[PDB]
């Protein structure tokens, strides 16, 4: 492990350069000593308040909320520092920390960021302050390189329709609890009570996992259909049927 | 001795807290508690109890010295701490002592110069460092630190810089974060092996 | 028969008029506040550009 | 009296130094002559506005809906000339006269004045629509130095419990008189009657005074007790027993 | 002569309005009358029968001098009134006269200068400040003072200053008060001991 500490006491305009002795460090052991590395930069918001400070000492045309006009094209520059290059065995996988202000997803920086990576993991509040553990809210969350990671030969063949499926549920089991609080707890259809049940279950079961916990991606899976099983097999329609016939009679 | 008030005083390291801060209050001590060494913040709007709360934390908790720092507020909450503190006391050895023989006030009211409302910050928590290093457990009250926030965006104005939110200048949280980093438990700079801390209790006023 | 018929109205004109004055007082003010204050928001945004 | 009028019709920029030359004769006739003073500063609103549309004419940094920064250390210097000092036997009584844009109290000159001074007394509009006089809303009013002012050998031992007694039950019967609204006349309980009752008797017999009735505050706190009667000495939970014991059966 | 028209008129002294301003309508002045140098203000709007307000004070009512003013009106809107207005007759003495014998009109339209929209409140007021100080009865009528306001922003915006509350200049409350307070009875400067009075009907686009 090799560590670089910019401490909240220790001089703001450092954090400009910081992480780019981290990620080139990344990329000599990356790709000249072949060795594959993973890279955490932790408050990625930091580094934009000492952008927007350096930005507003020089007088120039500001951006949205003061932030630097060329503030897209600077964390690309960081950003875009990852990957596997042709003929050589390393690589470099990159983990960004945000704290998005007022848990606005639409201030600059988490905009701005969102347009160059790909995906974001969504640690939501509300999960928190129900005591779940990792409070991760799967409905904003995203990952553009699973498609091609996951499936027959790498994990197993029913890895994308189980999480098609249990994001679908999940989604709408959301919009019923919405107007089961607002109107009418017995107004529930008789199904329009299973997505609640399996809402409760899905954030207490699938969801909440424990601080030490390693869970392998079977397990996960296995895990997945027994929450699938709540719902006859007539409401998975985000499942194929030749699926649904080797997996849900368990 | 003479310490300049933006330089920290340096320490052999800085540990975890591992003990509570006592208020005398049930809720703060039940369901929110702050430790021997922590960073607080009490936001409200007028007329919540910012002021109440810093004084009774002042009065009744388990601390060894209090620093009060009244920055940009009222005048009359100043003559509240020098009337009410020389009648209250605390038993140590069957002698009582009053608890205004451990405390030290920094006031800055609200009519008095802006420029000041920094320079105030700045003495109380040099002050707070001063003492610890002695081996107490210090707390530091900072009432309205918006006042100190707002003393920096008019000398900002008066110096045409270009606004980050609001107002306020581009390096406001920089320099909150290195006040608020000032707190915590250490073992002391010295031969003798000691071991203070310093606590920051620090309102806030939307 | 018409007196059962008559208990059920009734007791359903209730749930009916209780549910009008919620959605009346209870809902409709509230987003009609979420929303001045949002006319607000922007408006101090605009102010600061 | 002494008197300085700047009308609607005279000039804007005058508005800034009015409230100077009248507390400037306040402090010689206090702190010099040895006198009480009553000071009454009248539409602190204009005085904002003129001091908003100076700051504006050079371009200073503005606050919230365009006032200037510096609004609350310029409402300071004038608040806060008010008060007593050791060895002298005069006194400064401050009571400026605001008028709160669309009744809000979170605009910035009643948010600004409120972070200064020392209470406040909050005239209502939905009282003064019931032709009730005077029209004072209890609960977002506040008097800061009322605690030291008040008990044994100030006005009456009983004066400070009397007080929260009465501000808890007319915060229950506002919020009973809303629940109302919404589950109708005949869903209360026999408590909920209790408050609505109160709620009735306090605004007609308590605040309801007449434009020249001069209260003894020993009056005030019977006409308080008379009040507090209408509940059986059980659901008083914030006085204690020794002077329910004292105060409550007579 | 000649007067500027944002100062106002000297007067001997600003009497207390004690008389009623008949308009001739059972409403109005039984359940809500005004005075003679009163302030009163109407809803303009479309389809509310907003002209018998001012046929009322033009034909039946105790005022001597009417001054009308469209402070930027619509095209087809100041057609209407232009025509109207000279057809308007009165009663004097048995014998009928036309109402222009005692009127006098201000006439905006939406593209005539933003400086003639906004300084046309100024001129009416002025010529009834004017000949209130004759000893008459004035009363003006200035339709729709919105659009009044509107050309006031707009004026603001040009010079490039800061808004207010929905984009109106900071001024705007200021202006709106220093307006209404010219208007009411007086005693008139000058030897021939007369007293006059001046009613301001404003109306208003919400």
């Amino acid at each position: 492990v090799c560590l670089f500490l910019n401490l909240a006491n220790d001089p703001t305009i450092e954090r400009i350069i910081t992480p780019r002795l981290a990620l080139t460090t990344a990329e000599f052991l990356a790709y000249q000593c072949e060795k594959h590395v993973l890279v955490i930069l932790t408050d990625m918001s930091s580094y934009a308040e000492a952008l927007r400070e350096v930005s507003a000492a020089r007088e120039e045309v500001p951006g949205r909320r003061g932030f630097p006009g060329y503030m897209y094209t600077d964390l690309a520059t960081i950003y875009e520092r990852a990957g596997r290059v042709e003929g050589r065995n390393g690589s470099i996988t990159q983990i960004p920390i945000l704290t998005m202000p007022n848990d606005d997803i639409t201030h600059p920086i988490p905009d701005l960021t969102g347009y160059i990576t790909e995906g974001q993991i969504y640690v939501d509040r509300q999960l928190h302050n129900r005591q779940i553990y990792p409070p991760i809210n799967v409905l904003p969350s995203l990952s553009r390189l699973m498609k091609s990671a996951i499936g027959e030969g790498m994990t197993r063949k029913d890895h994308a329709d189980v999480s098609n499926q249990l994001y679908a549920c999940y989604a709408i089991g959301k919009d019923v609890q919405a107007m089961k609080a607002v109107v009418g707890e017995e107004a529930l259809t008789s199904d329009d009570l299973l997505y609640l049940e399996f809402l409760q279950k899905f954030e207490r079961n699938f969801i909440a996992q424990g601080p030490y916990e390693n869970r392998t991606v079977f397990e996960t899976l296995d895990i997945g259909w027994q929450l699938l099983r709540i719902f006859p097999k007539e409401m998975l329609k985000r499942i194929p049927q030749s699926t649904l016939s080797e997996f849900y009679p368990r | 001795q003479v310490w300049p008030v933006r330089q920290v005083r340096p320490v052999t390291e800085k540990l975890p807290a591992n003990h509570p801060l006592l208020t005398g209050q049930r809720v703060l001590d039940a369901l929110f508690p702050c430790v021997q060494g922590g960073t607080t913040a009490i936001p409200g709007a007028f007329g919540c109890g910012k002021t109440v709360i810093s004084q009774s934390l002042s009065k009744y908790s388990n601390s060894d010295v209090i620093i009060y720092v009244g920055c940009g507020e009222r005048g009359n909450e100043m003559s509240e701490v020098l009337r009410d503190f020389p009648e209250l006391t605390m038993e140590v050895d069957g002698k009582v002592e009053s608890i205004m023989k451990r405390t030290a006030l920094v006031a800055n009211t609200s009519n008095m110069p802006v420029a000041a409302r920094e320079a105030s910050i700045y003495t109380g928590i040099t002050l707070s460092e001063y003492f610890r290093d002695m081996g107490y457990h210090v707390s530091m009250m900072a009432d309205s630190t918006s006042r100190w926030a707002e003393a920096l965006r008019e000398i900002s104005g008066r110096l045409a810089e270009m606004p980050a939110d609001s107002g306020y200048p581009a390096y406001l949280g920089a320099r909150l974060a290195s006040f608020y980093e000032r707190a915590g438990r250490v073992k002391c700079l010295g031969n003798p092996e000691r071991e203070g801390s310093v606590s920051i209790v620090g309102a806030v006023s939307p | 028969s018409l007196q059962t018929s008559f208990v059920t109205l009734d007791e359903a004109i209730k749930i009916t008029n209780r549910r009008v004055n919620a959605i009346e007082h209870v809902i409709i003010p509230r987003i009609e506040r979420t929303l001045a204050y949002i006319i607000t928001e922007l408006d101090e945004r605009e102010r600061e550009e």
